[PDB]
């Protein structure tokens, strides 16, 4: 249980064809965290099982990252139903939770899968008696004296399933950067392709950004350490910036020459996101709806999110955390700048380059 | 430029009797007398171009394969205008490893020899772009397999093997299925080489009969 | 680590092409290498490995 | 002035091309190869002699009789078997009928490359038909692996003869319907008359071989200056042109065709009755009745089946007219049950090194074109 | 051989078959004949004689040239000197020309120049048939 | 026809030699220049008015209204042999037993090396498999094993139809194999029975 | 003109498994049957390779090589082409 | 004659009725797969005849006078999931013209243990697994040595 | 003076003179530094310092050349310098004195029964 889940049934160098004993089931694996914990996983050597509810051509790429016979695709996932959340943990020694929300549907709100899915899992978890470990995933902002309404569930739903699951480590990581993320993403979008990109009050209040690679790196050291059971840790990044500097290091990486935010007070982008989130009911979903766009937000902006002092990090888990302002981390945003990425003139140091070289590339 | 379309018949011989006679059994004779120093054996074997007869392998040292290579091409008797192929033997036995073998072929006289040079891993080989245009290639692709370097080539780079390929796989020494595998890694975005492994290894059978006596 | 040895006759049969006996006709002397990990293939239950020198010296070098 | 050359990449998708143009004419095409090279010579070092002929299926794979029968021959050679008079004549047909689907696929292709779609389509039908012909000997339309040591590996089923009498009644009829489309088109002869020409000192000089070498107008059939099995029996023509055009290639093709067809007609009239198989059996195994009822058979079936036969120490290079031009195998041997070395030669990669002066002076929409009149595959290019 | 073009071609006429191979234009433009072959010959005749006399280079070259020229001497016509030589005489006289060229490189490396006690050993095969089939 | 013409040339130095020298009239493929009115216009005839463009528009016509070689798979099959080479499949005896005995030809004659076999003696003292497995993606589909087995236990039989979803679905163990013998076996001993008077 | 496509029993009127006479092959010569005797015709393990004695003071004649050789057309000899490869009997 | 159309129509679909063969969801689908179309409402009803019926209710056709290659054919009862694995060892070398033998002609011999041809279950979770799989009922671990439990 | 003509600082100081164009064009600008790279490229220099053969000596220039021209033509992307160059002189350069007391033989019994093959 200590360490013999990483140690008893290791096989092989630990590579695409070695055994690493872990048989996991990650719930959301086809999302923006759930990929890349799935294929830290599997690329170890380990046997992983992933449900999902969506079609099966966005699950495909789950398919790649293992060898034969180790990833497991179970389609039609109904979290309201016990007998496919029975069936996919039957095997699983590792739980880990990745399903979250970000607006509310008139078929789904926060609670039902923020507070009821993740105590139903701690439960069915703890009834089969082979599982050894569950990672579920929360927010650095969770708190449930928050006036945005996903943090809360957060918080709740974090006591329920430590609770029912006593030895549940819970991750609350800060915003996540990737290539797929719904932190830079959204904020390109909304300073490009708007008329105008509204920025709540003074923009000072403070983040910590992180990249999503070090987050699943975090899962395996997780899995490694038997202390951190039971636990919570906030996943951080090296800086703490607030939204101005976020917004400014964007512009300056985009290479926008016009500043096209304006500063507002919290009532007026309340008043502006108010029609858009009294008719989020009664509706299927719409497609490239701002996860920004909602009083959550708004009331998110109202405050820090920082990792707190005392609390366990990236540093207990021998983890120093990659720079997320430059580096490899900003190379996805230096593609969407005007005019494209490209290299230069390219000649100042083409001078003592080879024959060859220069004719080749037609300096 | 030889072999041009000149009897407008057709023509149901092959060769005549005073060339094919002198070409199948006095050619190894003749090389011999003719060059000395740039023979040092010499096999009369199972006869490239047909199974009837009876061909010349010539061996000499890589100072004199040039001189010796246009002596073949040019003499009125030995028109060796085409070269087939170039390649290499890897011998571990012995205190030089490689034999650098050349066939050619002579359209006048429907004759073909072939030409050996045997040096080790740090000795290099005249090259005979000059000689012979086709000789480049081969050259590349035989430096690319075994590592033999081939001296005064315009671009001696490798042709067949993978861009960053270093190791000379055709060697005897060489691991049949190598050292590094590659596969596609969702974290990265980038195809990206790896340390092999094998999910079922190779099975090697060992087949032979302590019986046999034809091994050597 | 490499051993360099001329493997004896089997005993199951009587022939000695494959001895030291042949040594000047015959090449005999071999170069092996100690084993790396093996393991099994959970889906099918084939021997896997990760030594790339796993059969180039007893197939290869005589 | 001091122009500098343009270069530009040429397909990914596998070929790749990096060509230099000085405005609409090249100067310079480096072809970039070895995205198909799987390592075959070095695989072919690890299996016996008769694991790996299926090997040969695969390197021309458009022709796969014809790359069979050098691998064999080189082995009789060593072995010293001979080949009884009806596997000679099942080689010599099997052979012919390889070169038609072979010159098929490669006229129509090289069409098509042009932008002719028609002839494709109306070609395939009869490499259909002569798939047949190669599944009802063999089971399998192209990786026949029919060609062995000392003969053939199944008999001649009843019926064959006949179909193939069939078919070759009607060919020149669909040659003479795909010739309309193309031969006497001045679209056709603008992209092909004096575009890549090849005199016969370049020929002799870059290793060419096959009707490049019969364009040029050299008298220089492998199958009429060195014989192998029946050829000599044969009677037949060397067509002969003398530009060394792509047109004058396209001529020459279909006339070995024609002349391809009347080597098909003599053998169906020819065939004898006899053994198809070399009576050696220490090298060609038993038949399933005599390894089922003799002693001797069954350890030779066991024997063959496991360890092969032990091929005596030397070398030899022998080669065959492929419909490509010249196809060799360099065979040596130490003496054991496996091939000590064996070097693959092939004519398309020494027609494919002359695309660096054959391109000189041509647009860019007649590199095609010479790739195409070329006739390679890079299955035998890469090996 | 089998003419690809479908007009009909004499080919009796030899300068017609000259053209249609391709000798004119690729090979040699001007007509090869009977005295060009002399002269060419005459010329390794006189290149030969920078190799030493006792040379077996020097007596091979020699006594192909010897025979070659008495061909070309009992032989009036060009068509009998094709059919004896087994070649065009652009062939030959390029021969005669490519023979004459090599001389000063062989004779720059001196092959000749070996030990008096030189030895090259031969290895020659013999077929089973000799001692299985009939004598 | 095969004529040339000074003018359809492809190329440029062909082209530029054709208007500056007369050397092309020695050329027997070229076609000559017209010598009276009538041949003047046959070759603008030839050259305006295209006609040899119509020839090849003629035949495609005729192919229009000619009949068609296509067959409507699955409901219409195309033509096969006894002798061809499918899935792998293993036999019984009439009785039902089965006919392997484990004697490894077959794996060691596999050139691709994709059969692996483990075996010990069965209760009864039988000599029999207890693993039996064909990657059928490392196969060639060559018949050697076929040719190696001497109690015609492994066969390649008349199924080419049998492509899947996942890849494990063609990892087959010696089960599925039965089974497939099990389906097949009445076609197989058809196929058999002609081609035993050859083997 | 011959037409493409045959109609019905004017090619392949009978499929490869339903062949209307039965086939008799032969797989061994009748010389062989009871004559089983197998070092007469051992092709493959009587072949020779010897050492020539060194050549170096060997006489190259070469007005024997250029005596034989004609210099009019008649008396040219021109080597066959061979028919077939050998057989040796079967 | 329209009379031999429409009574080869409905001996080919298997209905009883034209109005019956009109209001039924299988000419939906021939409206929408003209592969199926082509096959009952063009082949079925032109020239040929009726050979043999399998367990599965395929039908099978021929004609003589047609093409070499398309003398004989099949009409699949399941109209709207039509397989070519649904046809039986008996008559899959007749149809793919390997061999001129049916159970029309020709008495096969019945193995004891055959197991009749069905449809194919790729795609599908009760597809053929190995036994190392996931979706076995008992997963192997394929160790060839026993441990040591105290 | 300096042994074999001194063309090991001849090649040294002609990748030296390559190493910008290499760093503009695989956008290395932000991940490793000109003095770092000049520093790693002299310690693949040093590996055969002791190499006896002047034969050896021009072998493997030519194929350090090689190696340069695959690097120059983008036949190499950024994430090969990562993982072939830098990365191995940082793992050779970081492990030293470690914070933990553990031999390597220590740390190379926990790991698995056998030594590491490859990188
Ligand atoms: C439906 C679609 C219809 C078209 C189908 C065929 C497409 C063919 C495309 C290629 C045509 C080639 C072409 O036009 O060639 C030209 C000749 O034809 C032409 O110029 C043809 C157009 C003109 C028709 C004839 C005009 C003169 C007729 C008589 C006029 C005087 C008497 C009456 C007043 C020049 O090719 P070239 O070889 O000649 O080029 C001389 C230098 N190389
Ligand atoms: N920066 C970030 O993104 C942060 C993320 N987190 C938390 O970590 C997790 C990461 O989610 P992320 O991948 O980032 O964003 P995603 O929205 O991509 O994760 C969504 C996943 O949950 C699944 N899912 C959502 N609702 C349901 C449902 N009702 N029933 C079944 N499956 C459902 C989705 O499946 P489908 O694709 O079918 O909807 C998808 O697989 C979330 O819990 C998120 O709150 C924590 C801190 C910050
Ligand atoms: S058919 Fe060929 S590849 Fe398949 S199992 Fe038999 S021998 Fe192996
Ligand atoms: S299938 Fe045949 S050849 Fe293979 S092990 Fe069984 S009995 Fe032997």
């Amino acid at each position: 249980y200590s360490s013999t889940l990483m140690t008893a049934d290791k096989l092989g160098p630990g590579g695409r064809s070695s055994v690493s004993g872990i048989t996991a089931t990650v719930f959301g694996a086809n999302g923006f965290l759930g990929s890349y914990i799935v294929n830290e996983l599997a690329k170890r050597g380990s046997q992983v099982v992933c449900p999902f509810r969506s079609t099966e051509n966005e699950a495909m790429h789950l398919k790649q990252m293992g060898d034969l016979g180790q990833i497991v695709l179970l389609p039609e996932l109904d979290i309201r139903n016990d007998d496919d959340i029975k069936r996919a943990i039957s095997r699983s020694n590792v739980i880990i939770n990745c399903v979250g929300m970000r607006l509310q549907t008139k078929n789904w709100s926060f609670e039902d899968v923020h507070v009821d899915f993740p105590k139903r899992l701690a439960k069915l978890a703890a009834e089969t008696g082979q599982v050894q470990r569950l990672i579920h995933f929360s927010d650095m902002g969770a708190d449930e004296n928050h006036k945005s309404l996903r943090m809360r569930t957060k918080a709740v739903g974090d006591k329920e399933v430590l609770d029912a699951f006593p030895d549940a480590t819970i991750v609350r990581p800060g915003d996540i950067v990737g290539i797929e993320d719904h932190f830079y993403n959204y904020l390109i979008y909304q300073l490009t392709l708007t008329v105008f990109a509204p920025v709540v009050e003074s923009g000072s209040n403070k983040i910590q950004p992180t990249y999503v690679l070090d987050v699943a790196d975090a899962v395996a050291a997780l899995l490694r350490k038997p202390d951190t059971a039971g636990k919570t840790l906030y996943l951080g990044g090296p800086e703490v910036l607030t939204m101005r500097e976020v917004y400014d290091l964007l512009l300056k990486t985009l290479r926008i020459y016009r500043d096209d935010t304006v500063h507002l007070p919290a009532w007026a982008v309340k008043a502006m996101y108010k029609p858009f989130d009294s008719v989020r009911r009664m509706l299927p979903g719409l497609p490239m709806t701002s996860p920004l766009a909602t009083e959550d937000y708004v009331e998110e902006m109202l405050r820090d999110k920082v990792v707190p002092a005392g609390a366990l990090g990236y540093a207990d888990l021998g983890i120093v955390p990659q720079k997320v302002t430059d580096g490899l981390a900003i190379e996805p945003v230096r593609h969407a700048r005007v005019g494209g990425y490209r290299w230069g003139d390219m000649s100042a140091v083409a001078k003592d380059i080879p024959e060859s070289v220069r004719k080749y590339y037609n300096i | 430029g030889y072999a041009y379309a000149r009897k407008t018949t057709d023509k149901d011989y092959i060769a005549s009797e005073h060339m094919q006679a002198f070409g199948n059994t006095q050619l190894t004779d003749y090389i011999i007398k003719t060059v000395p120093k740039f023979v040092k054996m010499a096999v009369t074997g199972p006869a490239q171009s047909s199974v009837l007869y009876q061909e010349p392998t010539i061996y000499t040292t890589p100072e004199s394969l040039v001189p010796l290579m246009v002596f073949l091409r040019d003499h009125t008797n030995t028109q060796f205008k085409c070269l087939l192929d170039v390649t290499a033997v890897d011998f571990p036995e012995r205190a030089a490893r490689f034999e650098v073998v050349y066939h050619l072929l002579s359209p006048r006289w429907n004759n073909r020899i072939r030409v050996k040079v045997c040096v080790d891993e740090v000795t290099a080989v005249p090259t005979l772009c000059k000689v012979f245009n086709t000789a480049n290639w081969f050259e590349r692709e035989t430096w690319d397999m075994f590592g033999v370097f081939f001296s005064g080539h315009p671009d001696l780079r490798r042709i067949l093997t993978d861009y960053g390929f270093t190791g000379h796989p055709l060697r005897k020494d060489f691991p049949m299925t190598g050292y590094q595998e590659v596969r596609y890694d969702y974290g990265k975005k980038r195809v990206v080489s790896e340390p092999l492994e094998l999910t079922q290894e190779f099975r090697y059978f060992d087949f032979n009969s302590p019986w046999e006596t034809l091994n050597r | 680590k490499a051993r360099i040895y001329a493997p004896a006759r089997t005993a199951s049969q009587s022939g000695l092409a494959r001895t030291v006996d042949f040594a000047t006709t015959t090449p005999a002397w071999k170069i092996e290498f100690e084993p790396t990990a093996k393991w099994q293939n959970p889906l099918m239950g084939w021997t896997s490995s990760a030594d790339p020198l796993e059969n180039v010296g007893r197939s290869a070098l005589v | 002035a001091k122009v500098n050359n343009f270069t530009l990449n040429f397909g990914p998708q596998v070929l790749r091309l990096v060509l230099e143009m000085q405005g609409e004419i090249i100067m310079r095409a480096d072809p970039h190869i070895g995205l198909l090279h799987r390592g075959t010579e070095k695989l072919l070092e690890y299996k016996t002699y008769l694991q790996g002929l299926p090997y040969f299926d695969r390197l021309d794979y458009v022709s796969m009789m014809c790359m069979e029968h050098s691998y064999v021959l080189a082995i009789e050679q060593l072995l010293n078997v001979s080949v009884p008079l009806r596997g000679q004549y099942i080689r010599v047909l099997f052979s012919e009928i390889t070169r038609v689907l072979n010159h098929l696929l490669a006229i129509t292709c090289h069409s098509m490359d042009v932008g002719a779609l028609t002839p494709f389509l109306w070609a395939f039908e009869e490499r259909e038909k002569l798939f047949e012909f190669y599944e009802r000997v063999s089971g399998a339309r192209m990786h026949a692996a029919y060609f062995r040591v000392g003969g053939v590996s199944q008999d001649l089923p009843i019926g064959l003869l006949r179909d193939v009498y069939d078919w070759a009644r009607q060919f020149a009829s669909r040659l003479d319907e795909m010739e309309e489309l193309l031969t006497g088109n001045r679209i056709w002869k603008e992209r092909t008359v004096d575009v890549g020409t090849i005199t016969a000192q370049m020929a002799w000089d870059w290793g060419c071989s096959g009707p490049i070498l019969r364009a040029s107008g050299i008298d220089w059939d492998l199958r009429k200056t060195q014989p192998y099995d029946a050829y000599g029996k044969m009677q037949f023509n060397v067509p002969i042109a003398g530009h060394g055009d792509c047109y004058d290639r396209y001529l020459v093709r279909l006339q070995e065709m024609r002349e391809s067809l009347r080597i098909i007609y003599q053998c169906l009239n020819e065939m004898p009755d006899g053994l198809y198989k070399s009576p050696d059996g220490k090298v060609c195994p038993p038949s399933r009745s005599t390894m089922k009822q003799s002693m001797e058979a069954l350890i030779h079936h066991f024997k063959l089946y496991t360890e092969g036969f032990h091929v005596p120490a030397g070398e030899t290079y022998r080669a065959v007219e492929a419909p490509k031009g010249e196809f060799g195998v360099y065979l040596v041997s130490r003496g054991g049950n496996r091939p000590y070395r064996c070097k693959i030669r092939s004519p398309g990669y020494a027609h494919l090194q002359m695309t660096d002066v054959i391109s000189r002076g041509a647009m860019l929409a007649d590199v095609v074109t010479i790739i195409g009149t070329l006739d390679v595959v890079f299955g035998e290019i890469d090996r | 051989f089998k003419a690809v073009a479908d007009v009909e071609i004499d080919f009796n006429n030899r300068e017609v078959l000259k053209k249609y191979v391709g000798i004119r234009d690729h090979l040699s433009k001007e007509p090869g004949t009977r005295g060009k072959l002399i002269e060419a010959l005459t010329e390794v005749l006189s290149s030969i004689k920078a190799a030493p006399e006792g040379s077996d280079y020097r007596k091979a070259v020699e006594a192909s040239c010897i025979y070659r020229l008495k061909v070309c001497k009992e032989n009036e016509s060009d068509a009998a000197i094709e059919e004896v030589l087994d070649a065009h005489l652009e062939e030959l006289i390029k021969e005669a020309k490519e023979e004459a060229r090599l001389v000063p490189l062989i004779a720059g490396n001196a092959p000749w120049d070996v030990p008096a006690d030189y030895a090259v050993p031969v290895v020659d095969y013999t077929d089973a048939a000799t001692i299985l089939d009939a004598p | 026809g095969t004529e040339r013409r000074p003018g359809e040339s492809g190329a440029w130095k062909q082209i530029e030699r054709q208007r500056y020298a007369s050397d092309w009239e020695n050329d027997p493929t070229f076609k000559r220049t017209p010598k009276n009115l009538a041949e003047v216009l046959d070759d603008s005839a030839s050259m305006l008015l295209l006609t040899d463009v119509w020839r090849g528009m003629a035949y495609t016509l005729g192919a229009f209204f000619d009949k068609k070689v296509t067959i409507m798979y699955p409901f219409e099959k195309g033509q096969l042999s006894p002798r061809f080479r499918g899935e792998h499949a293993l036999r019984r005896y009439p009785t039902g037993e089965e006919r392997c005995i484990a004697c490894k030809l077959c794996e060691a004659i596999c050139p691709a090396q994709a059969i692996t076999i483990e075996a010990e003696e069965r209760e009864d003292g039988s000599r029999r498999t207890t693993r039996y497995d064909i990657d059928m993606t490392k196969c060639i589909y060559c018949g050697f094993c076929q040719e190696a087995c001497p109690v015609d236990a492994i066969v390649e039989g008349p199924n080419f139809e049998f492509s899947t979803e996942t890849r494990e679905e063609l990892l087959y163990d010696k089960q599925k194999l039965l089974e497939n013998g099990d389906k097949w076996e009445t076609e197989i001993a058809t196929n058999l029975r002609t081609e035993s008077l050859y083997r | 003109f011959e037409h493409y496509l045959p109609m019905g029993l004017e090619y392949r009127k009978f499929s490869p498994g339903t062949q209307p006479v039965k086939a008799v092959v032969p797989h061994d010569s009748p010389k062989l049957v009871y004559d089983i005797k197998y070092f007469v015709r051992d092709y493959r393990r009587n072949n020779k390779y010897t050492a020539r004695t060194v050549d170096a003071k060997t006489t190259f004649d070469f007005d024997k090589l250029y005596a034989g050789m004609p210099t009019k057309p008649e008396q040219v000899k021109n080597v066959t082409r061979p028919l077939i490869m050998p057989t040796r009997g079967y | 004659s329209l009379s031999g159309y429409f009574s080869r129509l409905l001996e080919a679909s298997g209905k009883k009725s034209v109005g019956s063969f009109f209001a039924s969801w299988e000419f939906g689908k021939m409206l929408v797969d003209g592969n199926l179309a082509h096959n009952v409402l063009v082949r079925a009803t032109g020239a040929g005849r009726l050979v043999g019926t399998d367990y599965n209710g395929n039908r099978y056709y021929e004609n003589e006078e047609a093409a070499y290659g398309r003398r004989r054919w099949i009409v699949y009862k399941d109209k709207f999931d039509y397989n070519p694995t649904t046809i039986p060892p008996e008559w899959h070398g007749w149809l793919n013209y390997i061999n001129d033998y049916n159970p029309t002609n020709t008495q096969f011999k019945q193995p004891t243990y055959q197991i009749e041809a069905s449809m194919t279950k790729t795609g599908t979770q009760t597809c053929y697994n190995p036994k190392g799989s996931w979706f076995s009922a008992k997963p192997r671990n394929w160790r060839k040595y026993e441990s040591w439990t105290p | 003076k300096r042994l074999f003509g001194g063309a090991a600082r001849h090649f040294y100081f002609e990748i030296c003179r390559c190493l910008p164009f290499i760093q503009r064009l695989h956008k290395m600008e932000e991940m490793v530094s000109l003095k770092e790279l000049r520093a790693i490229v002299k310690e693949k220099f040093k590996e055969y310092k002791d190499v006896k053969d002047g034969r050896v000596v021009d072998l493997l220039i030519f194929k350090g050349r090689e190696e340069i021209e695959t690097y120059l033509l983008m036949h190499k992307q950024r994430h090969h310098v990562v993982t072939e160059v830098v990365e191995p002189y940082y793992a050779k350069q970081r492990a030293v004195k470690k914070v933990t007391t553990n031999s390597p033989f220590l740390d190379s019994f926990l790991s698995s029964g056998y030594a590491a093959i490859g990188v």
